[PDB]
């Protein structure tokens, strides 16, 4: 279906094929100067969001669940209703004011599981 | 059943955004010398892979005015020209007196060009010698503020110093595709009837653009893509009788343009190995540069025109008119194809009008018979304010002819007065984002945000 | 042994010692504007590579075996002569033309298992 | 001889000719390899090959 | 032009000819400039003669 041959599709359709859309955000072809830059800030962008998933613990990602329980203020919506019949593009203008609050609980989740690798590892 | 956080990498979702867009083309000019053409002394050899996709559910907002494509497009192309002219000759020995003959024909009418001398200094710095050129009259401006017959200057030398093109670049325009970086995607309106700004309810993705053609016209939009079923009116505000109104035909008109006269080419060494070039003797007769268009099809475009004009002013007239005033670069249909710079009167095009009544188009009486207008032809030039502004544009020698299509106009209604019900349109001059406004208005970029988070029914297995 | 020091050496002996050849792949040291996109080509077909890899499963690489079974159409060849006493420069002159057949299965076969990874995390 | 055909510089009196041997070396993710056969006519394969 | 007695910080009023927008036409011309960029000219004694 191509790029984004699932935009539009069920979130259940469009959370597979997940791949195809992971593979193009690396490319690159230059004239001048003014490209490069376009360049080098795709490169970044690229590492900046594996990092992000790296610091939660996602690394293989592509799909990853968590721990940080879903707090009923952040959807107040039904799970059907949700994930059967709406699409993730138009999810977005849904959840887009409470992920930025996430992010840094689903950081530091992440580094309480990590003292316990430690703790439990070392005692064994 | 309870519900966590759980994350998903490469998700479909938007944002659009700024960024700059590369140009690429056709591997055929990549063959090409340096600047020959710009379409690929700048650009990347193009793929048509991958083909367009549609978004089978989708609405998004595209916007033909509030733009950054046409932006960056006058951008690239100002810079571009800028770095065209740099191995060019730049003319500073020309700026002398120049000494003219007054040759002159009466009655009838008549085109004179006039035959100018002026010193030159040759290969040795401390050596001249005589020499002649003809330049066509607007070029030609008289030097003294004192009375003096015979004693010009080139329009040029009061203001910046001023440049001869290269020869061996062209201004051809080769079509070029903007195409966006990884992580950036194109989205394409694909309805048919769009307005131009609001939702297209049938939205489509591709890699890269069509082929735009970078071609220079003021008051007619030549050779370019035509529209799909019917003409679209497009203006972003149509209660304002000032801002620019494009109107996009669906058939195309074909306009032939010709220079009869079977010029010379003549050149002269200006400095240590350089070339400044000039027209010599006329052969043959003199006779007029113009343009033809057939008239029953420039009625038939006008009058499908005044149809759409009346969805937005039903009771009133349509009234077409004459280009308002201004300077020579204002009011006429300027051009280049050929290589030389035409500027053609366009009163002929737009002297009647549509009255409500659609005036039979069929049977024609005489489709081979046209609408001619006439042309004057310059040398040097100011196609934009401020990019290394002159180009003194050489000579072609031999006659030439250059035909090409009609495809939209820019229109623009004029101020009312006494509450009039017989309004009228005129042609319009625009600055160049009006004339690729025409034809960027199909696109938008998005951003990809692969990144996207969901309740889920699994917990990770710590 | 160095850089390609195992070039030429047994598939078994050149299939070890990865690292000092996974290891050069990355450096930098540019004049002008050409050596810096050469630079940034070189660190995004380092990523390229690696994102590929993610996509397999292959994640913390070196090797790493898989389940997308063996179609005994792409070698036809037997196990000690290929492993014994081949090298894998000359190993890709005899199956150089279905890597890039091979690479959307195992693509595929992640999905596959990142679908369980799912399910049977979320019933248990 | 000139100023009939291109305009013509002088050489800067700082500058030197002087051939300085110059290295010619690779970015990461190529290799360069040697032929090091003392007898090698110039095309063809080279039974000793190094990097 | 000179002052005497107190004292005086005056400034040099110098014409030069200049190439006008035509290259082979020249015209008189004049500006005043603070002595520290005027030195005179030639070698040789003239008291009117001055350069950049
Ligand atoms: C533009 O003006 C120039 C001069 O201002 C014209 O060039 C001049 O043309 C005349 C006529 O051919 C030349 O004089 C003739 O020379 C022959 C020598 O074979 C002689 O037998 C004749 O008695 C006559 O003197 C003259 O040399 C030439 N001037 C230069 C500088 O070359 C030119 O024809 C004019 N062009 C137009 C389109 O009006
Ligand atoms: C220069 O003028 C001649 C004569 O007007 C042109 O020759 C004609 O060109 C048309 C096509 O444009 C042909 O159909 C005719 O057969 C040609 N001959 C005649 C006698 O008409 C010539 O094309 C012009 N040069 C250019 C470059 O257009």
């Amino acid at each position: 279906l191509g790029f984004l041959g699932a935009a539009g599709s069920t979130m259940g359709a469009a959370s597979m094929t997940l791949t195809v859309q992971a593979r193009n955000l690396l490319s690159g072809t230059v004239w001048g100067i003014k490209q490069l830059q376009a360049r080098v800030l795709a490169v970044e962008r690229y590492l900046r969001d594996q990092q992000l998933l790296g610091i939660w613990g996602c690394s293989g990602k592509l799909i990853c669940c968590t721990n940080v329980p879903w707090n009923s203020s952040w959807s107040n919506r039904n799970l059907s209703e949700i994930w059967d019949n709406m699409t993730w593009l138009q999810w977005d203008k849904e959840i887009s004011n409470y992920t930025q609050i996430i992010y840094g609980l689903l950081e530091e989740s992440q580094n309480q599981q990590e003292k316990n690798e430690q703790d439990l590892l070392a005692l064994d | 059943e309870n519900l966590w956080v759980t994350v998903y990498y490469g998700v479909p979702v938007w944002k659009e955004a700024k960024t700059t867009l590369f140009c690429a083309s056709d591997a055929r000019a990549y063959e090409k010398e340096v600047h020959n053409v710009w379409a690929t002394h700048a650009c990347v050899p193009t793929d048509p892979s991958p083909q367009e996709l549609v978004l089978g559910n989708v609405t998004e907002n595209f916007n033909m005015w509030k733009n950054d494509m046409v932006d960056q497009m006058h951008e690239d192309i100002i810079s571009l020209w800028d770095q065209s002219l740099k191995p060019c000759v730049k003319l500073t020995p020309l700026c002398v007196t120049l000494i003219c003959s007054n040759a002159t024909v009466k009655n009838g009418t008549v085109e004179e060009m006039k035959n100018c001398s002026f010193n030159t200094t040759t290969e040795i710095r401390d050596k001249e010698k005589k020499e002649y050129a003809l330049f066509y009259k607007p070029d030609i401006v008289p030097l003294s503020e004192t009375n003096n017959t015979s004693e010009y200057r080139l329009i040029n030398c009061n203001t910046s110093a001023c440049t001869q093109a290269c020869p061996k670049v062209t201004f051809e325009p080769i079509p070029i595709h903007y195409c966006a970086p990884a992580g950036y995607a194109i989205l394409k309106c694909n309805d048919e009837t769009f307005n131009g700004t609001g939702p297209c309810s049938n939205v489509s993705t591709v890699q890269c653009t069509h082929g735009i053609r970078p071609v220079v016209s003021t008051q007619l939009l030549l050779n370019g893509s035509l529209a799909e079923k019917e003409i679209v009116i497009r203006s972003e505000n149509l209660t304002n009788n000032a801002k620019i109104i494009i109107v996009h035909l669906h058939t195309p008109v074909e306009i032939v343009c010709t220079r009869p006269n079977n010029n010379t080419r003549k050149s002269v060494r200006i400095g240590p190995g350089q070339t400044f070039y000039a027209t010599g003797d006329i052969i043959g007769d003199i006779k007029q540069a113009h343009c033809n268009i057939s008239e029953e099809k420039w009625n038939d475009t006008l009058q499908k025109v005044g149809i759409e004009l009346q969805k937005h002013f039903p009771n009133k007239t349509i009234k077409y008119n004459q280009s308002a005033g201004g300077d020579m670069e204002i009011t006429t249909h300027s051009f280049n194809c050929g290589g030389e710079f035409f500027y053609c009167n366009t009163s002929n095009l737009f002297n009647g009008t549509y009255n409500g009544t659609y005036i039979s188009t069929n049977s024609s009486a005489n489709s081979t018979s046209t609408i001619t207008l006439q042309c004057r032809i310059k040398q040097i030039i100011n196609m934009w304010q401020g990019v290394g502004r002159c180009m003194y544009a050489p000579p072609i020698a031999g006659n030439i002819t250059c035909r090409s299509n009609i495809t939209g106009l820019l229109l623009t209604r004029d101020g009312g007065t006494n509450s009039n019900e017989t309004e009228t349109f005129r042609p319009a001059g625009g600055d160049m984002r009006d004339n690729w406004r025409s034809e960027l208005y199909k696109y938008k970029v998005v951003k990809i945000e692969p990144l996207g988070v969901a309740p889920t029914r699994c917990k990770r297995r710590v």
